[PDB]
Protein backbone atom coordinates (compact mmCIF):
# COMPACT_ATOMS: atom_id res chain seq x y z
CA UNK A 1 0.00 0.00 0.00
CA UNK A 2 0.85 3.53 1.19
CA UNK A 3 3.50 2.18 3.47
CA UNK A 4 5.33 0.82 0.72
CA UNK A 5 5.94 4.07 -0.72
CA UNK A 6 8.05 4.76 1.95
CA UNK A 7 10.70 2.37 1.33
CA UNK A 8 11.01 3.16 -2.63
CA UNK A 9 13.39 5.76 -2.59
CA UNK A 10 15.36 4.50 0.64
CA UNK A 11 17.27 2.35 -1.99
CA UNK A 12 19.15 5.63 -3.62
CA UNK A 13 21.24 6.03 -0.28
CA UNK A 14 25.11 6.04 -0.53
CA UNK A 15 25.76 3.47 2.20
CA UNK A 16 25.27 -0.45 2.47
CA UNK A 17 23.32 -1.17 5.43
CA UNK A 18 20.36 0.94 4.08
CA UNK A 19 20.01 -0.82 1.07
CA UNK A 20 20.59 -4.16 2.40
CA UNK A 21 18.15 -3.95 5.02
CA UNK A 22 15.46 -2.56 2.43
CA UNK A 23 16.20 -5.22 -0.08
CA UNK A 24 16.05 -7.92 2.86
CA UNK A 25 12.43 -6.28 3.55
CA UNK A 26 11.06 -6.36 0.24
CA UNK A 27 12.28 -9.51 -0.95
CA UNK A 28 10.99 -11.46 2.38
CA UNK A 29 8.00 -9.77 1.98
CA UNK A 30 7.49 -10.52 -1.88
CA UNK A 31 8.00 -14.37 -0.48
CA UNK A 32 5.16 -13.73 1.73
CA UNK A 33 3.03 -12.38 -0.53
CA UNK A 34 3.90 -14.52 -3.73
CA UNK A 35 2.07 -17.69 -2.79
CA UNK A 36 -1.35 -15.70 -2.51
CA UNK A 37 -3.01 -14.22 -5.62
CA UNK A 38 -2.37 -10.66 -4.53
CA UNK A 39 1.17 -10.06 -6.53
CA UNK A 40 -0.18 -6.76 -8.64
CA UNK A 41 0.39 -4.78 -5.67
CA UNK A 42 4.42 -4.73 -6.70
CA UNK A 43 2.55 -3.64 -10.29
CA UNK A 44 0.87 -0.66 -9.36
CA UNK A 45 3.35 0.94 -6.77
CA UNK A 46 6.40 0.59 -9.50
CA UNK A 47 8.91 -0.64 -7.37
CA UNK A 48 9.42 -3.60 -10.21
CA UNK A 49 10.74 -0.48 -11.87
CA UNK A 50 13.53 0.58 -9.54
CA UNK A 51 14.40 -3.80 -9.10
CA UNK A 52 14.73 -3.87 -12.59
CA UNK A 53 16.87 -0.99 -12.80
CA UNK A 54 19.35 -1.75 -9.58
CA UNK A 55 20.25 -5.23 -10.59
CA UNK A 56 22.48 -4.39 -13.78
CA UNK A 57 25.55 -3.09 -13.08
CA UNK A 58 25.53 -3.77 -9.71
CA UNK A 59 28.92 -5.32 -7.74
CA UNK A 60 27.11 -6.35 -4.11
CA UNK A 61 26.57 -10.40 -3.64
CA UNK A 62 24.14 -9.47 -0.92
CA UNK A 63 21.81 -6.95 -2.64
CA UNK A 64 22.11 -7.97 -6.32
CA UNK A 65 21.16 -11.94 -4.37
CA UNK A 66 18.81 -10.51 -2.88
CA UNK A 67 16.66 -9.02 -5.71
CA UNK A 68 17.61 -11.98 -8.45
CA UNK A 69 15.25 -13.64 -5.48
CA UNK A 70 12.84 -11.02 -5.53
CA UNK A 71 12.34 -10.62 -9.39
CA UNK A 72 12.31 -14.87 -10.00
CA UNK A 73 9.92 -15.31 -6.94
CA UNK A 74 7.50 -12.94 -8.91
CA UNK A 75 7.86 -15.07 -12.15
CA UNK A 76 9.93 -12.15 -14.09
CA UNK A 77 13.47 -12.50 -15.81
CA UNK A 78 16.50 -10.64 -14.33
CA UNK A 79 17.92 -8.05 -16.93
CA UNK A 80 21.81 -8.59 -18.06
CA UNK A 81 23.50 -5.78 -18.98
CA UNK A 82 24.04 -4.94 -22.83
CA UNK A 83 27.83 -4.77 -23.38
CA UNK A 84 29.85 -3.77 -26.65
CA UNK A 85 31.20 -6.07 -28.27
CA UNK A 86 35.10 -5.19 -28.80
CA UNK A 87 36.82 -7.70 -30.31
CA UNK A 88 34.49 -7.93 -33.29
CA UNK A 89 34.98 -4.25 -34.11
CA UNK A 90 36.58 -2.87 -37.57
CA UNK A 91 38.06 0.26 -38.35
CA UNK A 92 34.29 2.48 -37.90
CA UNK A 93 33.74 1.46 -34.69
CA UNK A 94 37.39 2.52 -33.43
CA UNK A 95 37.12 5.63 -35.37
CA UNK A 96 33.58 6.59 -33.68
CA UNK A 97 35.00 5.55 -30.28
CA UNK A 98 38.27 8.12 -30.60
CA UNK A 99 35.28 10.82 -31.48
CA UNK A 100 33.59 9.41 -28.15
CA UNK A 101 36.78 9.40 -25.58
CA UNK A 102 37.95 12.70 -26.71
CA UNK A 103 41.12 11.47 -28.45
CA UNK A 104 39.76 12.76 -31.79
CA UNK A 105 43.20 14.29 -32.57
CA UNK A 106 44.56 10.87 -33.48
CA UNK A 107 42.06 9.09 -35.59
CA UNK A 108 44.09 10.34 -38.76
CA UNK A 109 46.59 7.94 -37.30
CA UNK A 110 44.99 5.10 -36.21
CA UNK A 111 43.24 5.18 -39.35
CA UNK A 112 46.65 4.88 -41.50
CA UNK A 113 47.71 1.40 -39.70
CA UNK A 114 44.53 0.02 -39.95
CA UNK A 115 43.78 -0.65 -36.01
CA UNK A 116 41.18 -2.39 -34.87
CA UNK A 117 39.21 -4.35 -31.95
CA UNK A 118 41.66 -7.05 -31.78
CA UNK A 119 44.59 -4.69 -32.22
CA UNK A 120 42.83 -2.34 -30.44
CA UNK A 121 42.72 -4.88 -27.39
CA UNK A 122 46.78 -5.77 -27.49
CA UNK A 123 48.42 -1.84 -27.48
CA UNK A 124 51.48 -1.24 -25.40
CA UNK A 125 53.39 1.58 -25.12
CA UNK A 126 55.62 1.47 -27.85
CA UNK A 127 53.46 1.29 -30.54
CA UNK A 128 51.55 4.00 -28.98
CA UNK A 129 54.77 6.45 -28.62
CA UNK A 130 56.61 5.00 -31.62
CA UNK A 131 54.12 4.62 -34.57
CA UNK A 132 51.17 6.00 -33.54
CA UNK A 133 52.65 9.20 -32.13
CA UNK A 134 51.17 9.93 -28.66
CA UNK A 135 54.70 11.02 -27.42
CA UNK A 136 54.12 12.59 -23.74
CA UNK A 137 53.35 10.10 -20.80
CA UNK A 138 50.64 12.15 -19.79
CA UNK A 139 48.94 11.37 -22.43
CA UNK A 140 49.85 8.11 -23.04
CA UNK A 141 48.43 7.67 -19.08
CA UNK A 142 45.42 9.25 -20.08
CA UNK A 143 44.67 7.10 -23.18
CA UNK A 144 45.35 3.63 -20.95
CA UNK A 145 43.16 5.05 -18.69
CA UNK A 146 40.06 5.21 -21.09
CA UNK A 147 41.48 1.77 -22.32
CA UNK A 148 40.98 0.28 -18.96
CA UNK A 149 37.67 1.74 -18.50
CA UNK A 150 36.58 -0.24 -21.58
CA UNK A 151 38.20 -3.56 -21.29
CA UNK A 152 36.46 -4.16 -18.40
CA UNK A 153 32.73 -3.49 -19.51
CA UNK A 154 33.39 -5.38 -22.62
CA UNK A 155 31.08 -8.36 -24.37
CA UNK A 156 34.12 -11.49 -24.41
CA UNK A 157 31.20 -14.47 -25.06
CA UNK A 158 32.41 -14.53 -28.74
CA UNK A 159 35.46 -15.71 -27.99
CA UNK A 160 35.50 -16.94 -24.09
CA UNK A 161 34.47 -20.64 -23.75
CA UNK A 162 35.52 -21.65 -19.98
CA UNK A 163 33.51 -17.99 -18.85
CA UNK A 164 36.79 -16.50 -17.73
CA UNK A 165 35.30 -13.20 -17.63
CA UNK A 166 32.86 -13.96 -14.67
CA UNK A 167 35.67 -16.14 -12.48
CA UNK A 168 38.07 -12.89 -12.82
CA UNK A 169 34.65 -10.60 -11.84
CA UNK A 170 34.03 -12.68 -8.87
CA UNK A 171 37.31 -11.80 -7.26
CA UNK A 172 37.61 -7.76 -8.03
CA UNK A 173 35.77 -6.09 -10.68
CA UNK A 174 38.66 -4.19 -11.61
CA UNK A 175 40.12 -7.38 -12.58
CA UNK A 176 38.28 -8.60 -15.48
CA UNK A 177 39.71 -6.07 -17.53
CA UNK A 178 42.74 -8.87 -17.91
CA UNK A 179 40.31 -11.44 -19.49
CA UNK A 180 41.52 -10.72 -23.07
CA UNK A 181 45.04 -11.28 -22.43
CA UNK A 182 44.31 -14.88 -20.62
CA UNK A 183 42.50 -16.05 -23.89
CA UNK A 184 44.26 -15.14 -26.75
CA UNK A 185 47.43 -16.65 -24.98
CA UNK A 186 45.57 -19.59 -24.35
CA UNK A 187 44.30 -20.01 -21.13
CA UNK A 188 40.98 -21.38 -19.69
CA UNK A 189 39.73 -21.99 -16.50
CA UNK A 190 40.72 -25.53 -16.59
CA UNK A 191 44.36 -25.37 -16.96
CA UNK A 192 44.54 -22.29 -15.37
CA UNK A 193 46.03 -23.56 -12.07
CA UNK A 194 49.32 -24.61 -12.92
CA UNK A 195 51.05 -20.74 -14.99
CA UNK A 196 53.69 -19.21 -13.36
CA UNK A 197 54.15 -15.79 -12.49
CA UNK A 198 56.72 -15.22 -14.81
CA UNK A 199 54.50 -16.21 -17.86
CA UNK A 200 51.81 -13.90 -16.23
CA UNK A 201 53.93 -11.01 -16.71
CA UNK A 202 54.58 -11.16 -20.40
CA UNK A 203 52.57 -13.12 -21.62
CA UNK A 204 48.85 -12.08 -20.39
CA UNK A 205 50.61 -8.75 -20.08
CA UNK A 206 49.54 -8.17 -16.48
CA UNK A 207 51.89 -5.51 -15.26
CA UNK A 208 50.97 -4.97 -11.15
CA UNK A 209 52.68 -7.37 -8.98
CA UNK A 210 49.57 -6.89 -6.18
CA UNK A 211 47.54 -8.16 -9.46
CA UNK A 212 49.61 -11.05 -10.05
CA UNK A 213 50.00 -12.15 -6.22
CA UNK A 214 46.46 -11.89 -5.91
CA UNK A 215 45.35 -14.13 -9.10
CA UNK A 216 48.07 -16.47 -8.44
CA UNK A 217 46.88 -17.78 -5.13
CA UNK A 218 43.44 -17.58 -6.07
CA UNK A 219 43.69 -19.61 -8.63
CA UNK A 220 46.21 -21.85 -7.36
CA UNK A 221 43.58 -22.77 -4.60
CA UNK A 222 41.65 -23.82 -6.82
CA UNK A 223 43.92 -26.73 -7.79
CA UNK A 224 42.53 -30.13 -8.71
CA UNK A 225 38.83 -28.98 -8.86
CA UNK A 226 37.74 -31.81 -11.44
CA UNK B 1 18.93 -8.47 -29.74
CA UNK B 2 19.66 -5.90 -31.82
CA UNK B 3 18.84 -2.71 -30.37
CA UNK B 4 16.41 -0.08 -33.39
CA UNK B 5 17.03 3.42 -31.94
CA UNK B 6 14.43 5.99 -34.00
CA UNK B 7 14.96 9.98 -33.75
CA UNK B 8 12.50 12.62 -33.09
CA UNK B 9 12.23 16.14 -33.27
CA UNK B 10 14.33 18.25 -36.02
CA UNK B 11 13.14 20.55 -38.29
CA UNK B 12 13.99 24.23 -38.75
CA UNK B 13 14.59 26.88 -36.15
CA UNK B 14 15.83 30.97 -36.21
CA UNK B 15 18.95 32.02 -34.65
CA UNK B 16 18.34 31.89 -30.73
CA UNK B 17 15.58 29.53 -29.91
CA UNK B 18 15.40 26.25 -28.17
CA UNK B 19 15.15 22.47 -29.51
CA UNK B 20 14.78 19.17 -28.25
CA UNK B 21 15.35 15.86 -29.96
CA UNK B 22 14.06 12.09 -28.73
CA UNK B 23 15.83 8.92 -29.28
CA UNK B 24 13.48 5.99 -28.77
CA UNK B 25 14.82 2.56 -28.04
CA UNK B 26 13.66 -1.10 -28.12
CA UNK B 27 14.71 -2.01 -24.71
CA UNK B 28 15.17 -1.07 -21.88
CA UNK B 29 17.95 2.29 -21.76
CA UNK B 30 19.17 1.57 -18.47
CA UNK B 31 21.11 -1.79 -19.80
CA UNK B 32 22.63 0.01 -21.94
CA UNK B 33 26.47 1.09 -21.44
CA UNK B 34 26.62 4.56 -22.46
CA UNK B 35 24.60 6.10 -25.68
CA UNK B 36 25.68 9.28 -27.44
CA UNK B 37 24.08 11.89 -29.13
CA UNK B 38 26.29 12.74 -33.30
CA UNK B 39 26.73 15.34 -35.55
CA UNK B 40 27.54 15.51 -39.05
CA UNK B 41 27.59 19.08 -41.08
CA UNK B 42 27.72 18.74 -44.76
CA UNK B 43 31.03 18.60 -46.31
CA UNK B 44 32.31 17.50 -43.34
CA UNK B 45 32.83 13.71 -40.62
CA UNK B 46 31.05 13.45 -37.83
CA UNK B 47 31.61 14.57 -34.43
CA UNK B 48 30.38 13.69 -31.00
CA UNK B 49 28.16 16.43 -28.87
CA UNK B 50 27.27 14.16 -25.78
CA UNK B 51 27.42 11.11 -24.27
CA UNK B 52 25.72 9.88 -20.99
CA UNK B 53 26.88 6.17 -18.91
CA UNK B 54 25.14 3.93 -17.45
CA UNK B 55 25.61 5.59 -14.20
CA UNK B 56 24.46 8.79 -15.41
CA UNK B 57 27.80 11.28 -15.64
CA UNK B 58 27.95 13.21 -18.94
CA UNK B 59 30.65 14.74 -20.86
CA UNK B 60 30.27 17.37 -23.46
CA UNK B 61 33.10 18.97 -25.55
CA UNK B 62 34.16 22.52 -24.96
CA UNK B 63 32.69 24.18 -28.06
CA UNK B 64 29.13 23.37 -27.10
CA UNK B 65 29.55 23.45 -22.85
CA UNK B 66 26.64 25.12 -21.55
CA UNK B 67 23.80 25.31 -24.43
CA UNK B 68 23.07 21.74 -24.32
CA UNK B 69 21.89 19.22 -22.18
CA UNK B 70 21.60 14.96 -22.18
CA UNK B 71 19.28 13.10 -19.85
CA UNK B 72 17.95 9.87 -20.09
CA UNK B 73 13.94 9.04 -19.00
CA UNK B 74 13.20 5.98 -17.32
CA UNK B 75 9.50 6.16 -17.73
CA UNK B 76 9.38 5.73 -21.41
CA UNK B 77 12.92 4.40 -22.80
CA UNK B 78 13.85 7.61 -24.33
CA UNK B 79 17.40 9.25 -24.13
CA UNK B 80 16.42 13.49 -24.64
CA UNK B 81 18.99 16.26 -26.07
CA UNK B 82 17.95 19.59 -25.16
CA UNK B 83 19.43 22.99 -27.31
CA UNK B 84 19.24 26.43 -25.55
CA UNK B 85 20.66 28.40 -27.53
CA UNK B 86 21.42 27.94 -31.05
CA UNK B 87 23.94 29.17 -33.55
CA UNK B 88 23.94 29.14 -37.08
CA UNK B 89 26.95 26.74 -37.41
CA UNK B 90 25.13 24.39 -35.41
CA UNK B 91 22.74 23.06 -38.84
CA UNK B 92 23.33 19.38 -39.20
CA UNK B 93 22.14 16.27 -39.39
CA UNK B 94 21.81 14.89 -35.42
CA UNK B 95 22.32 10.86 -35.06
CA UNK B 96 21.85 8.60 -31.86
CA UNK B 97 24.11 6.10 -31.07
CA UNK B 98 24.08 3.08 -28.91
CA UNK B 99 26.88 1.48 -27.39
CA UNK B 100 29.32 2.19 -30.22
CA UNK B 101 28.27 0.12 -33.03
CA UNK B 102 24.40 0.55 -33.72
CA UNK B 103 23.40 3.63 -35.24
CA UNK B 104 20.20 5.88 -35.79
CA UNK B 105 18.60 7.26 -39.22
CA UNK B 106 19.10 10.82 -38.58
CA UNK B 107 17.85 13.98 -38.09
CA UNK B 108 17.95 17.37 -40.24
CA UNK B 109 18.31 20.28 -38.10
CA UNK B 110 18.63 23.83 -39.26
CA UNK B 111 18.58 27.39 -38.11
CA UNK B 112 17.59 30.48 -40.74
CA UNK B 113 14.60 32.95 -41.01
CA UNK C 1 23.08 61.75 -57.24
CA UNK C 2 23.94 58.73 -55.14
CA UNK C 3 22.40 55.82 -56.61
CA UNK C 4 19.85 53.33 -54.11
CA UNK C 5 19.98 49.32 -54.56
CA UNK C 6 16.96 47.56 -53.65
CA UNK C 7 17.03 44.12 -53.74
CA UNK C 8 14.08 41.10 -53.79
CA UNK C 9 13.75 37.65 -54.08
CA UNK C 10 15.45 35.18 -51.43
CA UNK C 11 13.91 33.37 -48.66
CA UNK C 12 14.29 29.45 -48.58
CA UNK C 13 14.25 26.17 -51.45
CA UNK C 14 15.21 22.77 -51.23
CA UNK C 15 18.47 21.12 -52.24
CA UNK C 16 17.95 21.22 -56.30
CA UNK C 17 15.97 23.67 -57.57
CA UNK C 18 15.98 27.62 -59.23
CA UNK C 19 15.81 31.27 -57.62
CA UNK C 20 15.43 34.64 -59.35
CA UNK C 21 16.99 37.76 -57.25
CA UNK C 22 16.26 41.19 -58.76
CA UNK C 23 17.92 44.59 -58.05
CA UNK C 24 16.39 47.73 -58.77
CA UNK C 25 18.15 50.68 -58.80
CA UNK C 26 17.47 54.93 -59.35
CA UNK C 27 18.25 55.33 -62.17
CA UNK C 28 18.99 53.68 -65.77
CA UNK C 29 20.98 50.86 -65.37
CA UNK C 30 22.63 51.62 -68.92
CA UNK C 31 24.42 54.44 -67.50
CA UNK C 32 26.25 52.46 -65.34
CA UNK C 33 29.68 51.31 -65.98
CA UNK C 34 29.65 47.72 -63.93
CA UNK C 35 27.28 45.96 -61.69
CA UNK C 36 27.53 42.69 -59.68
CA UNK C 37 26.13 40.29 -57.06
CA UNK C 38 28.49 39.49 -54.22
CA UNK C 39 27.97 36.29 -51.34
CA UNK C 40 29.13 36.34 -48.05
CA UNK C 41 28.67 33.22 -45.85
CA UNK C 42 28.46 33.02 -42.45
CA UNK C 43 31.80 32.74 -41.01
CA UNK C 44 33.75 34.04 -43.91
CA UNK C 45 34.16 37.15 -45.85
CA UNK C 46 32.51 38.26 -49.07
CA UNK C 47 33.13 37.15 -52.59
CA UNK C 48 31.84 37.82 -56.28
CA UNK C 49 29.33 35.23 -58.23
CA UNK C 50 28.64 37.70 -61.15
CA UNK C 51 29.43 41.17 -62.89
CA UNK C 52 28.33 42.72 -65.99
CA UNK C 53 29.45 45.45 -67.86
CA UNK C 54 27.73 48.48 -69.82
CA UNK C 55 28.39 46.15 -73.07
CA UNK C 56 26.83 43.01 -71.27
CA UNK C 57 30.02 41.20 -71.25
CA UNK C 58 29.79 38.93 -68.00
CA UNK C 59 32.36 37.03 -65.81
CA UNK C 60 31.55 34.54 -63.64
CA UNK C 61 33.93 32.58 -61.24
CA UNK C 62 34.93 28.98 -61.84
CA UNK C 63 32.50 27.79 -58.50
CA UNK C 64 29.11 28.57 -59.97
CA UNK C 65 29.68 28.43 -63.96
CA UNK C 66 26.90 26.98 -65.76
CA UNK C 67 24.88 27.39 -62.33
CA UNK C 68 24.42 30.94 -62.52
CA UNK C 69 23.27 33.54 -65.05
CA UNK C 70 23.34 37.71 -65.04
CA UNK C 71 21.05 40.21 -67.06
CA UNK C 72 20.04 43.28 -67.54
CA UNK C 73 16.65 44.03 -68.08
CA UNK C 74 16.16 47.66 -69.99
CA UNK C 75 12.66 47.94 -69.76
CA UNK C 76 12.11 48.63 -65.73
CA UNK C 77 15.66 49.42 -64.45
CA UNK C 78 16.62 45.71 -62.84
CA UNK C 79 19.49 43.72 -62.61
CA UNK C 80 18.34 39.83 -62.48
CA UNK C 81 20.37 36.62 -61.43
CA UNK C 82 19.43 33.41 -61.77
CA UNK C 83 20.43 30.49 -59.73
CA UNK C 84 19.20 27.16 -61.63
CA UNK C 85 20.91 24.37 -59.77
CA UNK C 86 21.39 24.89 -56.31
CA UNK C 87 23.59 22.91 -53.45
CA UNK C 88 23.95 23.02 -49.90
CA UNK C 89 26.47 25.18 -49.15
CA UNK C 90 25.33 28.08 -51.47
CA UNK C 91 23.31 29.86 -48.48
CA UNK C 92 24.54 32.93 -47.39
CA UNK C 93 23.45 36.70 -47.54
CA UNK C 94 23.54 37.57 -51.36
CA UNK C 95 24.48 41.94 -52.33
CA UNK C 96 23.73 43.85 -55.36
CA UNK C 97 26.38 46.23 -56.21
CA UNK C 98 26.72 48.90 -58.05
CA UNK C 99 30.12 50.26 -59.78
CA UNK C 100 32.14 49.84 -56.87
CA UNK C 101 31.36 51.86 -53.94
CA UNK C 102 27.86 51.83 -53.87
CA UNK C 103 26.21 48.61 -52.09
CA UNK C 104 22.83 47.37 -51.19
CA UNK C 105 21.64 45.68 -48.20
CA UNK C 106 21.26 42.03 -48.78
CA UNK C 107 19.03 39.13 -48.65
CA UNK C 108 19.16 35.64 -46.81
CA UNK C 109 19.06 32.28 -49.32
CA UNK C 110 18.78 29.55 -47.73
CA UNK C 111 18.33 25.71 -48.84
CA UNK C 112 17.01 22.53 -46.74
CA UNK C 113 13.83 20.94 -46.51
Amino acid sequence: PDDLQRLVPLLDSNRLEAQCIGAFYLCAEAAIKSLQGKTKVFSDIGAIQSLKRLVSYSTNGTKSALAKRALRLLGEEVPRPILPSVPSWKEAEVQTWLQQIGFSKYCESFREQQVDGDLLLRLTEEELQTDLGMKSGITRKRFFRELTELKTFANYSTCDRSNLADWLGSLDPRFRQYTYGLVSCGLDRSLLHRVSEQQLLEDCGIHLGVHRARILTAAREMLHSP
Amino acid sequence: MAVQLVESGGGLVQPGGSLRLSCAASVSISRIYVMAWYRQAPGKQREVVAVIRYDGTTNYPDSVKGRFTISRDNAKNTVYLQMNSLKPEDTAVYYCNANVETWGQGTQVTVSS
